[PDB]
RNA sequence: AGGGGAUCGAAGAUGAUCAGAUACCGUCGUAGUCUUAACCAUAAACUAUGCCGACUAGGGAUCGGGUGGUGUUUUUUUAAUGACCCACUCGGCACCUUACGAGAAAUCAAAGUCUUUGGGUUCUGGGGGGAGUAUGGUCGCAAGGCUGAAACUUAAAGGAAUUG
C-alpha cells in the first residue's frame, strides 16, 4: 500500500466494495425472467421489487417486497438475464 | 547546479530515494542503504559487485520499507510472484 | 469575592439606584 | 536475475510445511496481506512459502554482500528459537546478540556493549522492537523473521514465518546460514543438501 | 592525536575520507568530536550566550550555566549546540564539542544570475523551533545579511553572504531563535529544486570500500 | 476555513468589517472620539500654562518611600485643575 | 485544563441523563456519573451460617441473598475509598479491580 | 541485616570470572587465595568477598548462575549445545496438511509428497 | 457543497506525493484540472494522467514522480495586471530561478514566463513547483 | 391566575454546634415542587472546540440497514418467517494504538493537509481593570433580558508545563 494500480484495480476487491464505490458506479441489481407455479407466461421482474408484482391473470403473488431484494414465494423460477 | 560558465559549483549532490525519488539529508540518519550482490553461474555471489537500493527515513518509519523493495526488487530483477500491482 | 456574588451585589446596586433616579420623577 | 537452480528447490518445501513456516497469525496488518495466499477457516491465515524463499534467497544475497562477515548481528530474545542465532552464527562471521539487549548498543559508544554492524536481523519484530528503533538511529538497516501479525516498523526485507515457537524460527536461521554458506562462502554443489540437522537450532529443555 | 573507538573514527584518523561531503552524502552518524576538527580544521567558533538556570534541591535551589554556541567557517558547513553544565567554561568547551557534532551542509545559490560564486540561498527556507518560525529569503548582491544580529552571526559561519529574513514568534528566546534559524539552513539540501532532478548512481558508501580498514583491530 | 470571506465580490463585507474592528484598537479609538479634545486636560496641544494653587509633596508607590514635592495648577486657557510634578532638586522653592 | 476526556464519567453524545441520589452523602450525581458497585451479600455470613443451619428444618436448606445496588458521589465514595487517587495514568485504566 | 553489600559483590562478581578454575567451593582456602591474586586493604573485607564468591560458587557449581560468564562455563556451553536427532523433520511417509496450504502445492508448479485431510 | 473542484484536485495530488505514494485518484475532472495538469506535466512536476469517463463528470488518476514540492491554487481567481505578475511570481515562488506561477488569460492557461513571452494577462489560478 | 399539594423543601421557626455560628448537622415547615392557561428567554445552555465539501492511518468492540453465506440451533420435509455465527458495505454513539503531521504545552484522525501562508461561508476576540458599570433605546406584569460606552487607573494579568 504504497503505490499501486488505480486504473486496473482487481476484481476480487472491487466486487465486495460499494456500489458506488467501484472505479464507475455499478448497478448491483439484476433482472429475473419468472414464470408462476401452473404458468408458462414469463414476467420480467425487477432484482429489488418495491411493489409485489403480478403474473397477470389468475392475479397471483410473485414476489412480496422487502427492505431489499423482493421475497419470491414458495416456488418458481428466475433467470439472471 | 551548474554555474555561471558552466563550471561546477556545488559542494554535494545528495541521493534520492529510490522509493519516493526524495532527498535524503545529511542528519537523515534514519535512512537506509541496501546492497544486493550479484552472482556468477550458480550463484556464488561477487565480493565488490552490489545492486544497490535506497530507502529513507519517512519510508521505513512509514511502514514501507518491505514492501518498497519487493516493490523494487522485481524490477531490475530479483524475484518473481511476489509483489503484486493490484490489491 | 465570588464571582457570582459580585453579581447579586451590583444587582442590588442598580435597584437603589434606580430607585433614587425615581424620584426626580 | 536468479539461476533455475535457486528456485525454491521442492524437497527444501516440504521442510517448511513439516516446519509450518506456512501458519500465518490470526490477524493480518495490511503491509503483510500480500505475503499471505489465503486463509484457512477455524483462524489461520496461510503464508505463501514460495514468496517467503524468494526472501531467505533476498535476505541471504544481501547477508552475503556485506563485505565482513564478523559484523552482521543476528538478534533473538526468544527463548523458542534464541538458540538458533547462536548456531547461524558461528556459521558465519556473524556477531550474535542472544538474550536481552542492553538498551543504547549501538547508539552510546562507552557501554560494554556497543557495535556498528552494517546489517541487523531479528527473530520476532516485536520482542526485538527494541534494536529496530536503534537501528534507524544508526542508519542500519534490517531483516527480520515477520509474522502476519507482527510490526512492519523500520525493518527493511524481511522474511514471513509462523514464529508461534520452536521450528520455523530455528528452520529459517538454519535455512539462512545453509543459503549464505551456499552464496560465496564454501558450499557449492547448491543443489547437495546440507548434512548439518534442522534440529540443531531447535532450543531445547527442561 | 586521538584514540578512535568508532567504525568511522578509523577511515578518519587514516586519511581514506578527505571531506565531509562523503560522511554526509552517505548520511553518516559522527559519534566522535574529534572527526569533525580533522575534516574541517579552521572551524570557527563563536559563543552565542551564557545563562544561568535554577532546580530546587530537598530545600533550598540549584545553580547551573547554559551555553550557547555556533561553529562553522565561511563555506557552508555549520553547527549548533547547547550544553548546560557546573562550571562555565566547562559548558561552553563541551557546547563547542556538541557543536561541531551537529555540523551541516547547506545548499547556496544565486538571486537572478549565476554569475560568480553564490551569493544567497538556493530556496526560501523556514525552520522553527517551538513557537518560534525563522525564516530565509534569497536575497540579491550587496544586499548583506538582513537579520537580528544574533542569526546574522550564525548565517555568517553558516557562508551566507547576502540574505532576507522574516520571523514569527517569540524572538526574545534566543535559544529557540537560534534553533530555528538552524532548521532553515539545514534545510536547502533537503529542498529539491530542478538542479537536483538529475538521475544519480547512489555512490558507493566508503564504510565497504574501507570495510579491511574499518573493522576493529 | 480562515472564518473570513474571499470572495471576488466580498469587498465592502471586508472593508466594513475592518472598520468595524479598529474600534478595538486604542490608539484608534482616541482619534475618533475627540478624546484629547475633550476628556483631556490639555486641549490636545503639547502644553499648557497654568497658575500655581498650592505646594503639594506627595508620597511614594511600592516599594519606595520619599516625598516628591508637586504643585496644584490651573490652566489658563481651561481652568481645569492639574496636579504636576516639580523635577530636579529642590527645585519646588522655584515655584511658590 | 482538562484532566480528563469523560471529563467527569461518560456521556458522549446525549444531553441528559436523570441523576441518581447518593446512598451515604444522597447528594445528587448523574447516573453516568455515579459509582455504583453491586453488593450481593450473604443472608447470615459470620459463623452464624453454621448454627444457624445447625438450627433450622428443612433438608440441608439453601441460603438466601440480599441484592442492593449502592449509588456513590465522589465526595463520599473517595472518603469512603470505595474509590481512591490515581497517578496521571493510573487514572487512565478503565479495567475494574 | 546479612545483606552483603556492592564492592563485595561486584567483586566476588569479577573474581569468579577470571579465576573460575582456580576457585574453590572451600571458604577457607579461598580466603587464602583471596590474599595471592588480590589485594584487599583490610582482613574482614577479604573475608566478605571470600564468603559470597564462594557462595556465588556453590550456586555456579549447582548451575548457571545470571551476572557472570567465564572459559570453562562457555565451553561446556557450546560443548553442551550440540546435540542433533536421529532423524526428525522421519516423518511416516508423505506429510499431513489440510486442504489448502496443500494447493499452494498445485500453486507453485510443484508436485511433493501429498497428503490432506 | 464542494466549490472549488480544482484545489480539491491539487490537494489530493500535493497531499499523497507528500506522504509518498505514486498514485492519486482525482475526482471530479474540470477541463481545467486537465489544462493545469497539463502544464504540470510537461514541466516535470508531475508524471502521465488517464482521463476514466463516468457517465459523471468523469475521473483522473496522476501519476506521481516526487520531485514536487507543492501545486495550489489561489480562490477567488483574481484581476492581475501585467507589471503585477512580478509582484506575484516574488511572493509564493521558492527562487527567482525556478517555479512557476500559472495564471488563465484570455490567450489560455499558461505559466507565468509563458505568459511573460506572448505579453498577455488574465486572471490567477494556481502554482506549481 | 385557577386546579393540586404525596414527598422533598428557599424564607422561617427552632434543637444542637462554635469565642461567636445570622451556617454546616437535627426536628418542623411557607412559597416552591405537580398540573392548566399565560409569561419569562437566562445556565460551566460545555465537546468550554461553527456549518458545508474534499483530502491524509492502522486497530478491535458496537447501533441500525442492506448483500453473500447449500455456515448453526430449537420443531416434525429437521424444508420453511426467526434467533446465532462468518465475510463484505454503507450510516451512527464512542473507543484504542501510532504519531504521518500540529501545538506554548496539556494534548489532537483533527486541534493535520499554515512563511511550501487562499475550497466556500457565518460569528467573536485585540493587555489588566473600571464593567456588563453609566446612558439611550427596546422587550417584560415584574424579577429582569437585549443592546451597550467613556472618564479614570494600572505592569502586569493570564495560559501550559517544571521543580520544589
Ligand atoms: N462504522 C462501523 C465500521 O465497522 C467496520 O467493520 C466492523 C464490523 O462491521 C465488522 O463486523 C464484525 C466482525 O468482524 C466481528 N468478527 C464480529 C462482530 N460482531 C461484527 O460486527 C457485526 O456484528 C455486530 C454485533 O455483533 C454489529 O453491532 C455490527 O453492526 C456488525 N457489523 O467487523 C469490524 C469490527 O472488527 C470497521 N471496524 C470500521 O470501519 C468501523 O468501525
Ligand atoms: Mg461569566
Ligand atoms: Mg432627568
Ligand atoms: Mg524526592
Ligand atoms: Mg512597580
Ligand atoms: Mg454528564
Ligand atoms: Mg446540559
Ligand atoms: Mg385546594
Ligand atoms: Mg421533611
Ligand atoms: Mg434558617
Ligand atoms: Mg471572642
Ligand atoms: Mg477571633
Ligand atoms: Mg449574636
Ligand atoms: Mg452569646
Ligand atoms: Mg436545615
Ligand atoms: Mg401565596
Ligand atoms: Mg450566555
Ligand atoms: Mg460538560
Ligand atoms: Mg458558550
Ligand atoms: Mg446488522
Ligand atoms: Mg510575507
Ligand atoms: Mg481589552
Ligand atoms: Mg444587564
Ligand atoms: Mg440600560
Ligand atoms: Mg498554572
Ligand atoms: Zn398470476
Ligand atoms: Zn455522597
Amino acid at each position: 500500500v504504497l503505490v499501486q494500480d488505480l486504473l486496473h484495480p482487481t476484481a476480487a476487491s472491487e466486487a465486495r466494495k460499494h456500489k458506488l464505490k467501484t472505479l464507475v458506479q455499478g448497478p448491483r441489481s439484476y433482472f429475473l425472467d419468472v414464470k408462476c407455479p401452473g404458468c408458462l407466461n414469463i414476467t420480467t421482474v425487477f432484482s429489488h421489487a418495491q411493489t409485489a408484482v403480478t403474473c397477470e391473470s389468475c392475479s397471483t403473488i410473485l414476489c412480496t417486497p422487502t427492505g431489499g431484494k423482493a421475497k419470491l414465494s414458495e416456488g418458481t423460477s428466475f433467470r439472471r438475464k | 547546479m551548474e554555474n555561471d560558465k558552466g563550471q561546477l559549483v556545488e559542494l554535494y549532490v545528495p541521493r534520492k530515494c529510490s522509493a519516493t525519488n526524495r532527498i535524503i539529508k545529511a542528519d537523515d540518519h534514519a535512512s537506509v542503504q541496501i546492497n544486493v550482490a550479484k552472482v556468477d553461474e550458480e550463484g556464488r555471489a561477487i565480493p565488490g559487485e552490489y545492486v544497490t537500493y535506497a530507502l529513507s527515513g519517512y519510508v521505513r518509519s512509514r511502514g514501507e520499507s518491505d514492501d518498497s523493495l519487493n516493490r523494487l526488487a522485481q524490477n531490475d530483477g530479483l524475484l518473481k510472484n511476489v509483489w503484486s500491482y493490484s490489491r | 469575592m465570588r464571582a457570582k456574588w459580585r453579581k447579586k451585589r451590583t444587582r442590588r446596586l442598580k435597584r437603589k439606584r434606580r430607585k433614587v433616579r425615581a424620584r426626580s420623577k | 536475475s536468479l539461476p533455475a537452480t535457486f528456485d525454491l528447490t521442492p524437497e527444501d518445501a516440504q521442510l517448511l510445511l513439516a516446519a509450518n513456516t506456512h501458519l500465518g497469525a490470526r490477524n493480518v496488518q495490511v503491509h503483510q496481506e500480500p505475503y499471505v495466499f489465503n486463509a484457512r477457516p477455524d483462524g489461520v491465515h496461510v503464508i505463501n512459502v514460495g514468496k517467503t524463499w524468494e526472501k531467505l534467497v533476498l535476505a541471504a544475497r544481501i547477508i552475503a554482500a556485506i563485505p565482513n562477515p564478523e559484523d552482521v548481528v543476528a538478534i533473538s530474545s526468544r527463548t523458542f528459537g534464541q538458540r538458533a542465532v547462536l548456531k547461524f552464527a558461528a556459521h558465519t562471521g556473524a556477531t550474535p546478540i542472544a538474550g536481552r539487549f542492553t538498551p543504547g548498543s549501538f547508539t552510546n559508544y562507552i557501554t560494554r556493549s556497543f557495535k556498528e554492524p552494517r546489517l541487523v536481523i531479528v527473530t520476532d519484530p516485536r520482542s526485538d522492537a527494541q534494536a529496530i528503533k536503534e537501528a534507524s538511529y544508526v542508519n542500519i538497516p534490517v531483516i527480520a523473521l515477520t509474522d502476519l501479525d507482527s510490526p512492519s516498523e523500520f525493518v527493511d526485507v524481511a522474511i514471513p514465518c509462523n514464529n508461534r515457537g520452536k521450528h520455523s524460527i530455528g528452520l529459517i536461521w538454519y535455512l539462512l546460514a545453509r543459503e549464505v554458506l551456499r552464496l560465496r562462502g564454501a558450499l557449492v554443489d547448491r543443489t547437495q543438501p546440507w548434512s548439518i540437522m534442522p534440529d540443531l537450532y531447535f532450543y531445547r529443555d527442561p | 592525536g586521538w584514540v578512535p573507538v568508532t567504525k568511522l573514527g578509523r577511515l578518519v584518523k587514516a586519511g581514506k575520507i578527505t571531506t565531509i561531503e562523503e560522511i554526509f552524502l552517505h548520511s553518516l552518524p559522527v559519534k566522535e568530536f574529534q572527526i569533525i576538527d580533522t575534516l574541517l580544521p579552521g572551524l570557527q567558533d563563536e559563543v552565542m550566550n551564557i545563562k544561568p538556570v535554577q532546580k530546587q534541591t530537598r530545600a533550598g535551589q540549584r545553580t547551573r550555566f547554559k551555553a550557547v554556541v555556533v561553529v562553522g567557517d565561511s563555506n557552508g558547513h555549520v553547527g549548533l549546540g547547547i550544553k548546560t553544565a557546573k562550571e562555565v567554561a566547562g559548558a561552553i568547551r563541551a557546547g563547542i564539542i556538541i557543536a561541531k557534532l551537529s555540523v551541516i551542509p547547506i545548499r547556496r545559490g544565486y538571486w537572478g544570475t549565476n554569475l560568480g560564486q553564490p551569493h544567497s540561498l538556493a530556496t526560501k527556507t523556514t525552520g522553527k523551533c517551538g513557537s518560534v518560525t525563522v525564516r530565509l529569503i534569497p536575497a540579491p548582491r550587496g544586499s548583506g545579511i538582513v537579520a537580528s544580529p544574533a542569526v546574522k552571526k550564525l548565517l555568517q559561519l553558516a557562508g551566507v553572504e547576502d540574505v532576507y529574513t522574516q520571523s514569527n514568534g517569540k524572538t526574545r528566546t534566543l535559544e529557540n531563535t537560534l534553533k530555528a534559524a538552524f532548521v532553515a539552513i539545514g534545510n536547502t539540501y533537503g529542498f529539491l529544486t530542478p538542479n537536483l532532478w538529475a538521475e544519480q548512481p547512489l555512490p558507493v558508501s566508503p564504510l565497504d570500500i574501507y570495510s579491511d580498514e574499518a573493522s576493529a583491530q | 476555513g480562515k472564518g473570513k470571506p474571499r470572495g471576488l465580490n466580498s469587498a465592502r463585507k471586508l472593508r466594513v468589517h475592518r472598520r468595524n474592528n479598529r474600534w478595538a484598537e486604542n490608539n484608534y479609538k482616541k482619534r475618533l472620539l475627540g478624546t484629547a479634545f475633550k476628556s483631556s486636560p490639555f486641549g490636545g496641544s503639547s502644553h499648557a500654562k497654568g497658575i500655581v494653587l498650592e505646594k503639594l509633596g506627595i508620597e511614594s508607590k511600592q516599594p519606595n518611600s520619599a516625598i516628591r514635592k508637586c504643585v496644584r495648577v490651573q490652566l489658563i486657557k481651561n481652568g481645569k485643575k492639574v496636579t504636576a510634578f516639580v523635577p530636579n532638586d529642590g527645585c519646588l522653592n522655584f515655584v511658590d | 485544563p482538562k484532566k480528563r476526556a469523560s471529563n467527569g464519567r461518560n456521556k458522549k453524545g446525549r444531553g441528559h441523563v436523570k441523576p441518581v441520589r447518593c446512598v451515604n452523602c444522597s447528594k445528587s450525581i448523574p447516573k453516568d456519573k455515579a459509582i455504583k458497585r453491586m453488593a450481593i451479600r450473604n443472608i447470615v455470613e459470620a459463623a452464624a451460617v453454621r448454627d444457624l443451619s445447625e438450627a433450622s428444618v428443612y433438608p440441608e436448606y439453601a441460603l438466601p441473598k440480599t441484592y442492593n445496588k449502592l449509588h456513590y458521589c465522589v465526595s463520599c465514595a473517595i472518603h469512603a475509598r470505595i474509590v481512591r487517587v490515581r497517578s496521571r495514568e493510573d487514572r487512565k485504566n478503565r479495567a475494574p479491580p | 541485616g546479612r545483606v552483603r553489600t556492592k564492592t563485595v559483590k561486584r567483586a566476588s562478581k569479577a573474581l569468579i570470572e577470571r579465576y573460575y578454575p582456580k576457585l574453590t567451593l572451600d571458604f577457607q582456602t579461598n580466603k587464602r587465595l583471596c590474599d595471592e591474586i588480590a589485594t584487599i586493604q583490610s582482613k574482614r573485607l577479604r573475608n566478605k568477598i571470600a564468603g559470597y564468591t564462594t557462595h556465588l560458587m556453590k550456586r555456579i557449581q549447582k548451575g548457571p548462575v545470571r551476572g557472570i560468564s567465564f572459559k570453562l562455563q562457555e565451553e561446556e556451553r557450546e560443548r553442551k549445545d550440540q546435540y542433533v536427532p536421529e532423524v526428525s523433520a522421519r516423518s511416516n511417509g508423505v506429510l499431513n496438511v489440510d486442504n489448502q496450504t496443500s494447493d499452494l502445492v498445485k500453486s507453485l508448479g510443484l508436485k511433493l509428497p501429498l497428503s490432506v485431510i | 457543497t464542494r466549490s472549488s473542484v480544482l484545489a480539491d484536485a491539487l490537494n489530493a495530488i500535493n497531499n499523497a506525493e507528500k506522504t509518498g505514494k505514486r498514485q492519486v485518484l482525482i475526482r471530479p475532472s474540470s477541463k481545467v484540472i486537465i489544462k493545469f495538469l497539463q502544464v504540470m506535466q510537461k514541466h516535470g512536476y508531475i508524471g502521465e494522467f488517464e482521463y476514466i469517463d463516468d457517465h459523471r463528470s468523469g475521473k483522473i488518476v496522476v501519476q506521481l514522480n516526487g520531485r514536487l514540492n507543492k501545486c495550489g491554487v489561489i480562490s477567488p481567481r483574481f484581476n492581475v495586471k501585467i507589471g503585477d505578475i512580478e509582484k506575484w511570481t516574488a511572493n509564493l515562488l521558492p527562487a527567482r530561478q525556478f517555479g512557476y506561477v500559472i495564471l488563465t488569460t484570455s490567450a489560455g492557461i499558461m505559466d507565468h514566463e509563458e505568459a511573460r513571452r506572448k505579453h498577455v494577462s488574465g486572471k490567477i489560478l494556481g502554482f506549481v513547483y
